[PDB]
C-alpha cells in the first residue's frame, strides 16, 4: 500500500516494471581490480546547451565510496542523499573507524529503505558501489528492489546484456592492475554511439588511497591512445 | 508568585421543615482592603437549590459558571431539572476532579429535595461533603457555627421541647448571628442577602449591617 | 454516473452531485414550519409517528433558552450538530455570559458542515435545520441545508411536501409581523397543516410548537399545550 | 392512462383468497382458515393458492381424499409450510 | 459483489460468514461437562516421519485449570492463546482471585468480535472452545464462534464433521453414561472415534481433573481405552 | 480473485496467503536434517554466474544468534529485513533474560510477527520461508520449518525449495533416526542435493552448506568452506562408483 | 451505492439501509410497557439440547432499574449493553441518583453510529419518575419511546397483533399472556420454559429472572 | 477520625466515629464516616476524608460493573487489590487515604487494609486514624474468634469511647455496623455522650 | 475525460487538471459580481438572486468584510465561498497579530490564493468552487483589487467581473473610463452595469449589494448606505 507493494501470486509486478525502467539507456559500467574499483558512465547531454560540469552521474558518499546509477536520476539524487546521511550517521555512532570498505557492506546492508521502504513507488534506479578501506576493494549493486550482488564486472545500461557480455569475454580477470579504466571505457565503447570525449564521459575511482572523480583532463588522457 | 488569596465572605444554610435558608455576606475584601460593599455569596441555580460559595472569588465565580453550564447540560441531556442532591453530588465530583489543584472554595447547597424537606449539603474545598441539617462557611465559621447548632439543635440544653424551626424564628437567628459575626469577623459585614427557598420560589431579602 | 460516486469528486457539468443528493435528505423527512414575528419566533413541526403503539418521535430540539432547533431529514448525524451548537451556545455563556446571537451560531454552523463537503471520507451531514433564535435584533428564523449553505428567512418551511406550505406561508407573510402569538402559532398551524393530504389532520398527539420571544424564553409546547393554540383551528384539510 | 396496482392483501383480502381456493379441492370451510390468514401477514395470492396446494398434498401423503372436516391437518401442515417458507 | 466488513444487501456480514465457514479447514474437537472432569480430544490424523509431534499444540492450557483446542488456522488460534494467556495472567495479577472459564472466553469473544470491526483487520478465522474447572468446584464449557460470541455447551463437538459428531453427541448425552471419570472419557472416545478412521493413534485426548494439571492422555493407556470400547462394543449381538 | 491482503474467499480460504506459500516453492532451495551431536543445513546456491566475488561469505545461510542459525528460501527483499528482525528479537531477549533465546521461542516470536504481517492492515504478506536449526539447554538441537503464513513446524528432515517434494520424498526414503550422525547427515544431505540438482557432480561453489555441532559446553556453527565440501563430494561419489560397480 | 458515508442518488445513503434490516436475520422479541410495569418477552431459540439454556439471554439487566432485550448480532448487543452499563454507573456516580432509562437510550443512540454500523435493536424498560417506560432503539441510531413494541425476523407479524391486542390500561398479568400467546404464534416450536424468556419491570422491585422454570403457571395458562 | 474493623465466626463487626475536623476547629460531628459501597460491602474515612469518599465511590461503580458485567458478586479480597491497584498509581502526589475495606464473599468474611501509600494486607482485625493506637490495645484485650455478636458490639462501643476519649481529633457519634453473610446491616449509632453515661456506671 | 477527470491529482494526457476545469464551471453558472477601482478606492457589487420571497432581507451575502479595510466580492458555491472567506479572516488577523499594522491587499491576496492551490494540489481534498475579489484602499498604496479563480492565482485589475457573465459586464467594464472617476460616480456605474446585466430576463428580481472602500472612507472597507444608493440604484434603472 505505502510500502513496496503490488506482488501477485509467484511476482512482483511492480517490481519488475521498476526494473524494465532501470534498464534506462546509461551503460555505467563497474570494475573490480586488484588494487581497486573503476565505476564508469555515460553522460550523453542533449545538445550542447546543457553542462558537464554542473551535474554529475558519479557522486562520493563519503571518504572513499564512490555511486553510480542508472535510469531515474531524480530518484538517484534523493537515494544518493540518503546513503550519504546513513554513512555519516553510522560514522557518527561508531566514531572514527575511517568506514568505507567495513562500512560498504555496512552501507549497501543500509540500502534497505532504499527498497523494502519502497514508498508507494519504488525507486527506478540501480546503484553501483565502490569501497576500498579494508585492504580489498569492493564493488556492489543495489536495484530497485533486491540487495546486495557484490558484483566484480557489470553494467546497467541499455545494452548491458552486451555490455556484461563484453566484461566477460574481455576477461575482467583477477590480476588485473588499477588500470582497468581502459577496459571499462572499451565497455563503455560497445555501448556509445558518438566520439566520446572527457565531459562526454564521467568515470570515478576507488583505490585503498580513497575515491576520486577523475576530472576531464585525466579522463581525456585515458580517452586518447584508444 | 502564588496562585491563591483568601477573599474572605461567610455563607450560611439551614434547612427547615419545608424551607431553606441561605444567608451570606456581600463584603469582598483581602489583605487590609476592601474591594466592594455589594458582591454577593450566594447564587441561585434552579428554582430550588441556591448554593453558597466562599473563599477564593475568582475560583468561586468560575465554580458557580461550571456549575451553571452542567446544569444545562444535563437539563438538555435529560429534559428535566437537576435535583439538590444530584447537584450536590456533581460539585462534589467537580471538586475532586481537580483535587491536586483544588478550587480553594467552600461551597454549601441549601435547597429542597423530591420530598419538598430542606436539604443543606457542605462541601469541602476539594470534595468531601455530607447531608446535614445547617452548615456555615467561610471566615466566620468558627464564630458562627456553634450559634446556630446549640440553638436549632438543641445541644447542651435540657427540660427544652425540640420544637422545629419556623421560617420567621430561622430568619431571626440568621440576621442574629450574621451581625454578632459582622463585628468581631472583620471580612464579615456591610450587607447580608438572605435567600429563603420554598416551593412558592426563592425570595432575597438584603440588610445592612456595620459598614466599618 | 462515475461523477455521482463521491464527495469530492466534481461533476463536468458543474455543481458536484453528493451535496444535490444530500439535499434529498431534507427532503425525505417530516415537514416542518418556521416564522418570524415582529417580537416572536414559532416552530411547528410534524412529530412523524412510526406506529399507533408508538410515540410520535421528537421534533423541535432544545438548544438553549433563546435558541431552539428543528430537524428535518437524517436524524443520525443531527443530534451531533445539536450537540455542537448547543457547545456552542454553552461556551459563549462560559466566556463573555451573554447569548450567542443566532447569525454567529449559523455562521458557524455553516462553518463546521462545509469541511465535510471537502474532506473526503466524510458524507455532508443531511440535515435540515430551522434555527428559532432571539438574539437583541428581534426574532429571528435560520434555515440550514446539507449544502452548508444557510439561508436568513421570515418563513420558511423544510420537509415532504414542504412546497405547499412554502406558499401559504409566502401568500401570507405580508401579515406576519403585526400578528398576536396565538395568530401567528395558527398561521404556522395553518400552514402545516396544507402540507399533509386531507386524509391526515393536526392532532394534540403528532405536532409540536417552538415558542421563543422577548420576554419568553424558548419553550417546547405539545399536546396539552398545544390544545390552546389548536383552538379555533379553521380546518381546511 | 389509469396506472393501478394492489399486490397487497389484507386480512380480509387473503381470507376471502383462502375462500375462492378452497371452493376447488375436497375441502370444506369449517376449517378455521381465519387464523392462518392471519399467521401469514401479506402472503399474495400466489403464496395462498400454494399453501392450499400443499395442504392437498398432505392429504394425499397421509392417503386420506377427505379434505372437508380434515381442518386440524389442513392447519398443521399450512403453518409448518408456512414455516418452511419463512426459514428452510 | 462485496465482500468486506459491510453490511450487505441482504444484510448477514459475508467476511463474517466466510470466517465462520473456515473453521471446517481443520479438524474435529469434542469435550464434555460431567461435574468431576472435563476432557477434550482432537483427533490429527496427520504425522510424517519427519516431523516432531511436540509442537503440533492442538490443545493448550492458559491457567492450568482452563484449556481450550484449535478448530481452523492454527497462526490465528495460537495468536488467541497468547493474547488469551496474557489477558488470564492479567486478571490475576488484578482481581487476585484465579481466571474463570466465563471471563476468559467472553474475553476471546470481545476480542474476535473487536477485530471484526472496522475493515483493517481480518476477522480471526478460528473457532475456539474452552473447557476447565472454575474455582467455585463446577466444570464448564464454552465455545466461541470466530465472529463474536461464545455459549456455554455440553458438547462442543467443532471442526470438520461437526454435524455428524454433535447429532451423536445430542443423540445419546447420557448423564448416567457421565458419571465416573472413566465414564466420561469413553464417552468422550466412540463419539470422537465415530469421525474417519480413528484406527491406530489418531485420537489426541485431554484431560482437567478437578485441581489437578493439564492431563494429556498417554498413547498406550489411550489404546487402553479404545480397547475397553470395543469390549462394551462386543456382548451386544 | 484476489484483492487487498485481509480478505476472504467465498468457500473461506486465504488464497492470497496460499498463492504466496506456494510461490516460495519458486525459486530457492534450502534443507535441513537434524542429527545427533550437530544438525546441518544444505542451500542451492541459485546463480553462479562467474562474474561474482563471494564475499558476503553466505547467501543463504544466516547466522540469526549465538545458538542458531536460518535459511530463507523466498523473496530477498523481505528475507533480509526478517533476518534483521530475528537477530534483534533474539539479542533482545539475550538482553532481558541473560540467557541465549531457546529456539522454539524465536520461532514463535517470528511466525507471530508473519501472522501480524498476513492478519492486520493493508500490508503484503511476507513472502518468505525460511528454516532454523539451533541448540538450547531444554531440547538440545532443534530443527523448525516456518512457512509465510506463520504456521511453524518442528521438522527434523525437510526441505522448503523448489524441488522439495522430491527432496523430503528422497530424505524419508533414506532417513534413519537414531542411528544417524553428523557424518552420515553430511552424505545424507550432499546425496539429496544431487537429487534434487539436475545436473550430476554438483559443484562446491553451487552448494552451501552449515553444520552446528555442540563443543564443550559451546555451540559452534561451521559453514563447511570449499575445500570440505568437495572432500565431502569425493567421498560421495566414491560411495556412488562403488554401488554402482559392485553390482 | 457501496460507500459506507456516499448518500444513495434519491434520498437516503446506503450500508445504513443494509444494517437496519439486520433484525430480519435476528430473533423475535416483543415488550410491552403498562401502568404496572413492563414485559420483556424474548424466544432463546436453541439449535441444540447439549447447549445450556442459560447461556443464550438475549435479556439483559442493564441496571437495577433498566432491563434491555436484544435482537440481532449478539455480539455487537454486547458491546452496546456494556456501554449502557458504563453511562449508567457513570451518571449513577456523579450525580447520586438513578439515569432516566431515556437518558441511557440517549447515550446508546449517540454510541450507536460515530466503524461499521452496528446491527441490533434494543427494547430498553425500566421504571422512573415517569412510571414505567419502554423504548425502542434501531440500528441507525433512532431511539423512540413505545408502549407495546415487536422486533425480530417476524417483527410486523407480531406488531401488527400487538396492535390490537393492546389497551392502554392494561396490568402486568395480561400482559405477559398476551406476549407469550403472540410469540407462540409467531414462533415454530412451543414456548416451553427452557426456550421462552422473559423479564418483569415493577416500580419497587428490581427486575430479576421470570421465576427460572417456575414460571410455567404463565405459560400452562396458554 | 477513629475506625475499627474485625472479623469472627458470626460475621464482621465496624465501628466508627463521626467527627470529622480540620485543624483546631471540629468540622462536624454527624458525618457518614462508613461508606456504603453496596449491600455487601463497607468502607471507612481516614486521613483524607474527601479522597477516600470518592475512592470509594470509584470502587462501588467498579465492583457494580463488574457483577453487572459477570452476573455474580464480587469478592471482597477482589474489591481490595482494585482498589489498591487503582490508588498506587497515584503514589507519591500527596494524596492521603486508610481504608479497611470488608465483606462477607463465597471463601467466607474478609477484611482488607487498603491504605494510599500502598498497604493492602488481610488480617483478623484492624483499625485506622489518629485514635486507632488506642482502639487496638482495648479491641485486642477484647476479642476473641468465638465472640457472639452481642459481645462484639459491646467491644467495639467500649473501644471507639476510649478511642475518643483518649484522642483530641475523635468524638461525636459512634456508627456500628455488622457485615453478616446475607450482607451489611446498620446496627447503632450511639452518641458519646450517651455512651459516657451509661459507662460511669 | 473518463478516468483523467476523478481526482485532482491525477494530470490530464495533455496535461491538465479537470477538477479545476469543472470547478471553474460552478463559477460560470453561478451569479455575476462586478469590481471596480476607482480614482481614490475600490466599489464593489454583486446581483444577488432571491430564490423565493420567504427569506428576509438580503442574506448570505456575496460581500464579505474579511478585514479592516479589506472586503471580499465572492460568487460561485457559497458555502465553501464562506469557508474561505472565515480563512481569509483568519489570515488577515494572524498576519495584523503578527507583523502588527494592517495586511497589505497584494500579500493577503497571494496568500489566499496559495491556500486555494494548496486545496487544489491534492486528491483527498477538493477545488474550492468559488471566485472572489479582494479590495481595499489604503493612503500609503492607494487602492488595489485581486480576483481569485477557484484554482488560479491572483491578478491586479482596474475592474473586472466574474460570475453567470463575465464577457457581458467585462465589455461595459472596459466601456466605462476608470481611473479618474470619483468612487460615487463609480457606485453608480457599477449598478448600472449590475442592471445591464440581465437580471430578471429568464431569472427573479434580483437585490444589489455595493461595498465601499476609500479615502472617502478613509479605508475601513463597509458597505454603501442602501438607503442613499437607493437613488444610485434609480439611476441605474433608468
Amino acid at each position: 500500500f505505502s510500502l513496496t507493494t503490488f506482488s501477485p501470486s509467484g511476482k512482483l509486478v511492480q517490481i519488475e516494471y521498476a526494473l524494465a525502467a532501470v534498464a534506462g539507456g546509461a551503460p555505467s559500467v563497474g570494475i573490480k581490480a586488484a588494487n581497486g574499483v573503476v565505476l564508469a558512465t555515460e553522460k550523453k547531454q542533449k545538445s550542447i546547451l546543457y553542462d558537464e560540469r554542473s551535474v554529475h552521474k558519479v557522486e562520493p558518499i563519503t571518504k572513499h565510496i564512490g555511486l553510480v546509477y542508472s535510469g531515474m536520476g531524480p530518484d538517484y539524487r534523493v537515494l544518493v542523499h540518503r546513503a550519504r546521511k546513513l554513512a555519516q550517521q553510522y560514522y557518527l555512532v561508531y566514531q572514527e573507524p575511517i568506514p568505507t570498505a567495513q562500512l560498504v557492506q555496512r552501507v549497501a546492508s543500509v540500502m534497505q529503505e532504499y527498497t523494502q521502504s519502497g514508498g508507494v513507488r519504488p525507486f527506478g534506479v540501480s546503484l553501483l558501489i565502490c569501497g576500498w578501506n579494508e585492504g580489498r576493494p569492493y564493488l556492489f549493486q543495489s536495484d530497485p528492489s533486491g540487495a546486495y550482488f557484490a558484483w566484480k564486472a557489470t553494467a546497467m545500461g541499455k545494452n548491458y546484456v552486451n555490455g556484461k557480455t563484453f566484461l566477460e569475454k574481455r576477461y575482467n580477470e583477477d590480476l588485473e592492475l588499477e588500470d582497468a579504466i581502459h577496459t571499462a571505457i572499451l565497455t563503455l565503447k560497445e555501448s556509445f554511439e558518438g566520439q566520446m570525449t572527457e565531459d562526454n564521459i564521467e568515470v570515478g575511482i576507488c583505490n585503498e588511497a580513497g575515491f576520486r572523480r577523475l576530472t576531464p583532463t585525466e579522463v581525456k588522457d585515458y580517452l586518447a591512445a584508444i | 508568585f502564588s496562585p491563591y488569596v483568601f477573599n474572605g465572605g461567610t455563607i450560611l444554610a439551614i434547612a427547615g421543615e419545608d424551607f431553606a435558608i441561605v444567608a451570606s455576606d456581600t463584603r469582598l475584601s483581602e489583605g487590609f482592603s476592601i474591594h466592594t460593599r455589594d458582591s454577593p455569596k450566594c447564587y441561585k441555580l434552579t428554582d430550588k437549590t441556591v448554593i453558597g460559595c466562599s473563599g477564593f472569588h475568582g475560583d468561586c465565580l468560575t465554580l458557580t459558571k461550571i456549575i451553571e453550564a452542567r446544569l444545562k447540560m444535563y437539563k438538555h441531556s435529560n429534559n428535566k431539572a437537576m435535583t439538590t442532591g444530584a447537584i450536590a453530588a456533581m460539585l462534589s465530583t467537580i471538586l475532586y476532579s481537580r483535587r491536586f489543584f483544588p478550587y480553594y472554595v467552600y461551597n454549601i447547597i441549601g435547597g429542597l429535595d423530591e420530598e419538598g424537606k430542606g436539604a443543606v449539603y457542605s462541601f469541602d474545598p476539594v470534595g468531601s461533603y455530607q447531608r446535614d441539617s445547617f452548615k456555615a462557611g467561610g471566615s466566620a465559621s468558627a464564630m458562627l457555627q456553634p450559634l446556630l447548632d446549640n440553638q436549632v439543635g438543641f445541644k447542651n440544653m435540657q427540660n427544652v421541647e425540640h420544637v422545629p424551626l419556623s421560617l420567621d424564628r430561622a430568619m431571626r437567628l440568621v440576621k442574629d448571628v450574621f451581625i454578632s459575626a459582622a463585628e468581631r469577623d472583620v471580612y464579615t459585614g456591610d450587607a447580608l442577602r438572605i435567600c429563603i427557598v420554598t416551593k412558592e420560589g426563592i425570595r432575597e431579602e438584603t440588610v445592612s449591617l456595620r459598614k466599618d | 454516473n462515475q461523477y455521482d460516486n463521491d464527495v469530492t469528486v466534481w461533476s463536468p457539468q458543474g455543481r458536484i452531485h453528493q451535496i444535490e443528493y444530500a439535499m434529498e435528505a431534507v427532503k425525505q423527512g417530516s415537514a416542518t414550519v418556521g416564522l418570524k414575528s415582529k417580537t416572536h419566533a414559532v416552530l411547528v413541526a410534524l412529530k412523524r409517528a412510526q406506529s399507533e403503539l408508538a410515540a410520535h418521535q421528537k421534533k423541535i430540539l432544545h438548544v438553549d433558552n433563546h435558541i431552539g432547533i428543528s430537524i428535518a431529514g437524517l436524524t443520525a448525524d443531527a443530534r451531533l450538530l445539536c450537540n455542537f451548537m448547543r457547545q456552542e451556545c454553552l461556551d459563549s455563556r462560559f466566556v463573555f455570559d451573554r447569548p450567542l446571537p443566532v447569525s454567529r451560531l449559523v455562521s458557524l454552523i455553516g462553518s463546521k458542515t462545509q469541511i465535510p463537503t471537502q474532506r473526503y471520507g466524510r458524507r455532508p451531514y443531511g440535515v435540515g435545520l430551522l434555527i428559532a433564535g432571539y438574539d437583541d435584533m428581534g426574532p429571528h428564523i435560520f434555515q440550514t441545508c446539507p449544502s452548508a449553505n444557510y439561508f436568513d428567512c421570515r418563513a420558511m418551511s423544510i420537509g415532504a411536501r414542504s412546497q405547499s406550505a412554502r406558499t401559504y406561508l409566502e401568500r401570507h407573510m405580508s401579515e406576519f409581523m403585526e400578528c398576536n402569538l396565538n395568530e401567528l402559532v395558527k398561521h404556522g398551524l395553518r400552514a402545516l397543516r396544507e402540507t399533509l393530504p386531507a386524509e391526515q389532520d393536526l392532532t394534540t398527539k403528532n405536532v409540536s410548537i417552538g415558542i421563543v420571544g422577548k420576554d419568553l424564553e424558548f419553550t417546547i409546547y405539545d399536546d396539552d399545550d398545544v390544545s390552546p393554540f389548536l383552538e379555533g383551528l379553521e380546518e381546511r384539510p | 392512462d389509469r396506472k393501478i396496482e394492489f399486490s397487497l392483501p389484507d386480512l380480509e383480502g387473503r381470507t376471502h383468497i383462502f375462500k375462492i381456493h378452497a371452493r376447488s379441492m375436497s375441502v370444506e370451510r369449517d376449517i378455521r382458515f381465519e387464523l392462518l390468514a392471519r399467521l401469514c401477514p401479506n402472503s399474495t395470492g400466489a403464496e395462498i393458492r400454494s399453501v392450499c396446494t400443499e395442504a392437498g398434498m398432505f392429504a394425499i401423503r397421509a392417503r386420506r381424499k377427505i379434505a372437508t372436516e380434515k381442518d386440524f391437518l389442513e392447519a398443521v401442515n399450512k403453518v409448518i409450510k408456512s414455516y418452511a417458507k419463512f426459514s428452510a | 459483489d462485496r465482500a468486506i466488513t459491510v453490511f450487505s444487501p441482504d444484510g448477514h456480514l459475508f467476511q463474517v460468514e466466510y470466517a465462520q465457514e473456515a473453521v471446517k479447514k481443520g479438524s474435529t474437537a469434542v469435550g464434555v461437562r460431567g461435574r468431576d472432569i472435563v476432557v477434550l480430544g482432537v483427533e490429527k490424523k496427520s504425522v510424517a516421519k519427519l516431523q516432531d509431534e511436540r509442537t503440533v499444540r492442538k490443545i493448550c492450557a492458559l491457567d492450568d485449570n482452563v484449556c481450550m483446542a484449535f478448530a481452523g488456522l492454527t497462526a490465528d488460534a495460537r495468536i488467541v492463546i497468547n493474547r488469551a494467556r496474557v489477558e488470564c495472567q492479567s486478571h490475576r495479577l488484578t482481581v487476585e482471585d484465579p481466571v474463570t472459564v466465563e471471563y476468559i472466553t467472553r474475553y476471546i469473544a470481545s476480542l474476535k468480535q473487536r477485530y471484526t470491526q472496522s475493515n483493517g483487520r481480518r476477522p480471526f478465522g478460528i473457532s475456539a472452545l474452552i473447557v476447565g474447572f472454575d474455582f467455585d468446584g463446577t466444570p464448564r464449557l464454552y465455545q466461541t464462534d470466530p465472529s463474536g460470541t461464545y455459549h456455554a455447551w455440553k458438547a462442543n463437538a467443532i471442526g470438520r464433521g461437526a454435524k455428524s459428531v454433535r447429532e451423536f453427541l445430542e443423540k445419546n448425552y447420557t448423564d448416567e453414561a457421565i458419571e465416573t471419570d472413566d465414564l466420561t472419557i469413553k464417552l468422550v472416545i466412540k463419539a470422537l472415534l465415530e469421525v474417519v478412521q480413528s484406527g491406530g493413534k489418531n485420537i489426541e485426548l485431554a484431560v482437567m481433573r478437578r485441581d489437578q494439571s493439564l492431563k494429556i492422555l498417554n498413547p498406550e493407556e489411550i489404546e487402553k481405552y479404545v480397547a475397553e470400547i470395543e469390549k462394551e462394543k462386543e456382548e451386544n449381538e | 480473485y484476489d484483492s487487498r491482503t485481509t480478505i476472504f474467499s467465498p468457500e473461506g480460504r486465504l488464497y492470497q496467503v496460499e498463492y504466496a506459500m506456494e510461490a516460495i516453492g519458486h525459486a530457492g532451495t534450502c534443507l535441513g536434517i537434524l542429527a545427533n551431536d550437530g544438525v546441518l543445513l544444505a542451500a542451492e546456491r541459485r546463480n553462479i554466474h562467474k562474474l561474482l566475488d563471494e564475499v558476503f561469505f553466505s547467501e543463504k545461510i544466516y547466522k540469526l544468534n549465538e545458538d542458531m542459525a536460518c535459511s530463507v528460501a523466498g523473496i530477498t527483499s523481505d528475507a533480509n529485513v526478517l533476518t534483521n528482525e530475528l537477530r534483534l528479537i533474539a539479542q533482545r531477549y539475550l538482553l532481558q533474560y541473560q540467557e541465549p533465546i531457546p529456539c522454539e521461542q524465536l520461532v514463535t516470536a517470528l511466525c507471530d510477527i508473519k501472522q501480524a504481517y498476513t492478519q492486520f492492515g493493508g500490508k503484503r504478506p511476507f513472502g518468505v520461508s525460511l528454516l532454523y536449526i539451533g541448540w538450547d539447554k531444554h531440547y538440545g538441537f532443534q530443527l523448525y520449518q516456518s512457512d509465510p503464513s506463520g504456521n511453524y513446524g518442528g521438522w527434523k528432515a525437510t526441505c522448503i525449495g523448489n524441488n522439495s517434494a522430491a527432496a523430503v520424498s528422497m530424505l524419508k526414503q533414506d532417513y534413519k533416526e537414531g542411528e544417524m550422525t553428523l557424518k552420515s547427515a553430511l552424505a545424507l544431505a550432499i546425496k539429496v542435493l544431487n537429487k534434487t540438482m539436475d545436473v550430476s557432480k554438483l559443484s562446491a561453489e553451487k552448494v552451501e552448506i552449515a553444520t552446528l555441532t555442540r563443543e564443550n559446553g559451546k555451540t559452534v556453527i561451521r559453514v563447511l568452506k570449499q575445500k570440505e565440501v568437495e572432500q565431502l563430494i569425493k567421498k560421495h561419489e566414491e560411495e556412488e562408483a562403488k554401488a554402482e560397480r559392485e553390482k | 451505492d457501496r460507500g459506507v458515508n456516499t448518500f444513495s442518488p434519491e434520498g437516503r445513503l446506503f450500508q445504513v439501509e443494509y444494517a437496519i434490516e439486520a433484525i430480519k436475520l435476528g430473533s423475535t422479541a416483543i415488550g410491552i410497557q403498562t401502568s404496572e410495569g413492563v414485559c420483556l418477552a424474548v424466544e432463546k431459540r436453541i439449535t441444540s439440547p447439549l447447549m445450556e439454556p442459560s447461556s443464550i439471554e438475549k435479556i439483559v439487566e442493564i441496571d437495577a432499574h433498566i432491563g434491555c432485550a436484544m435482537s440481532g448480532l449478539i455480539a455487537d448487543a454486547k458491546t452496546l449493553i456494556d456501554k449502557a452499563r458504563v453511562e449508567t454507573q457513570n451518571h449513577w456516580f456523579t450525580y447520586n441518583e438513578t439515569m432516566t432509562v431515556e437518558s441511557v437510550t440517549q447515550a446508546v443512540s449517540n454510541l450507536a453510529l460515530q466503524s461499521r454500523p452496528f446491527g441490533v435493536a434494543l427494547l430498553f424498560g425500566g421504571v422512573d419518575e415517569k412510571g414505567p417506560q419502554l423504548f425502542h432503539m434501531d440500528p441507525s441510531g433512532t431511539f423512540v419511546q413505545c408502549d407495546a413494541r415487536a422486533i425480530g425476523s417476524a417483527s410486523e407479524g407480531a406488531q401488527s397483533s400487538l396492535q390490537e391486542v393492546y389497551h392502554k390500561s392494561m396490568t402486568l398479568k395480561e400482559a405477559i399472556k398476551s406476549s407469550l400467546i403472540i410469540l407462540k404464534q409467531v414462533m415454530e416450536e412451543k414456548l416451553n420454559a427452557t426456550n421462552i424468556e422473559l423479564a418483569t419491570v415493577q416500580p419497587g422491585q428490581n427486575f430479576h429472572m421470570f421465576t427460572k422454570e417456575e414460571l410455567e403457571e404463565v405459560i400452562k395458562d396458554i | 477520625t477513629t475506625t475499627l474493623a474485625f472479623k469472627f465466626r458470626h460475621g464482621v463487626i465496624v465501628a466508627a466515629d463521626s467527627r470529622a475536623t480540620a485543624g483546631a476547629y471540629i468540622a462536624s460531628q454527624t458525618v457518614k464516616k462508613v461508606i456504603e459501597i453496596n449491600p455487601y460491602l463497607l468502607g471507612t474515612m481516614a486521613g483524607g476524608a474527601a479522597d477516600c469518599s470518592f475512592w470509594e465511590r470509584l470502587l462501588a461503580r467498579q465492583c457494580r460493573i463488574y457483577e453487572l458485567r459477570n452476573k455474580e458478586r464480587i469478592s471482597v479480597a477482589a474489591a481490595s487489590k482494585l482498589l489498591a491497584n487503582m490508588v498506587y498509581q497515584y503514589k507519591g502526589m500527596g494524596l492521603s487515604m486508610g481504608t479497611m475495606i470488608c465483606g462477607w464473599d463465597k471463601r467466607g468474611p474478609g477484611l482488607y487494609y487498603v491504605d494510599s501509600e500502598g498497604n493492602r494486607i488481610s488480617g483478623a482485625t484492624f483499625s485506622v486514624g489518629s485514635g486507632s493506637v488506642y482502639a487496638y490495645g482495648v479491641m485486642d484485650r477484647g476479642y476473641s474468634y468465638d465472640l457472639e455478636v452481642e459481645q462484639a458490639y459491646d467491644l467495639a462501643r467500649r473501644a471507639i469511647y476510649q478511642a475518643t476519649y483518649r484522642d483530641a481529633y475523635s468524638g461525636g457519634a459512634v456508627n456500628l455496623y455488622h457485615v453478616r453473610e446475607d450482607g451489611w446491616i446498620r446496627v447503632s449509632s450511639d452518641n458519646v455522650a450517651d455512651l459516657h453515661e451509661k459507662y460511669s456506671g | 475525460g473518463t478516468g483523467y477527470d476523478l481526482s485532482a491529482s491525477t494530470f490530464s494526457p495533455d496535461g491538465r487538471v479537470f477538477q479545476v476545469e469543472y470547478a471553474m464551471k460552478a463559477v460560470e453558472n453561478s451569479s455575476t459580481a462586478i469590481g471596480i477601482r476607482c480614482k481614490d478606492g475600490v466599489v464593489f457589487g454583486v446581483e444577488k438572486l432571491v430564490l423565493s420571497k420567504l427569506y428576509e432581507e438580503g442574506s448570505n451575502k456575496r460581500l464579505f468584510n474579511v478585514d479592516r479595510h479589506v472586503g471580499m466580492a465572492v460568487a460561485g458555491l457559497l458555502a465553501d465561498a464562506r469557508s474561505l472567506a472565515d480563512i481569509a479572516r483568519e489570515e488577515a488577523s494572524n498576519f495584523r497579530s503578527n507583523f502588527g499594522y494592517n495586511i497589505p491587499l497584494k500579500h493577503l491576496a497571494d496568500r489566499v490564493a496559495m491556500y486555494v492551490h494548496a486545496y487544489t494540489l491534492y486528491s483527498a481534498v477538493r477545488p474550492f468552487g468559488c471566485s472572489f475579489m479582494l479590495g481595499s484602499y489604503s493612503v500609503n498604496d492607494g487602492a488595489q483589487l485581486y480576483m481569485i479563480d477557484p484554482s488560479g492565482v491572483s491578478y491586479g485589475y482596474w475592474g473586472c467581473a466574474i460570475g453567470k457573465a463575465r464577457q457581458a459586464a467585462k465589455t461595459e467594464i472596459e466601456k466605462l473610463q476608470m481611473k479618474e472617476m470619483t468612487c460615487r460616480d463609480i457606485v453608480k456605474e457599477v449598478a448600472k452595469i449590475i442592471y445591464i446585466v440581465h437580471d430578471e430576463v429568464k431569472d427573479k428580481a434580483f437585490e444589489l449589494e455595493l461595498s465601499w472602500v476609500g479615502e472617502l472612507t478613509n479605508g475601513r472597507h463597509e458597505i454603501v448606505p442602501k438607503d442613499i444608493r437607493e437613488e444610485a440604484e434609480k439611476y441605474a434603472k433608468e
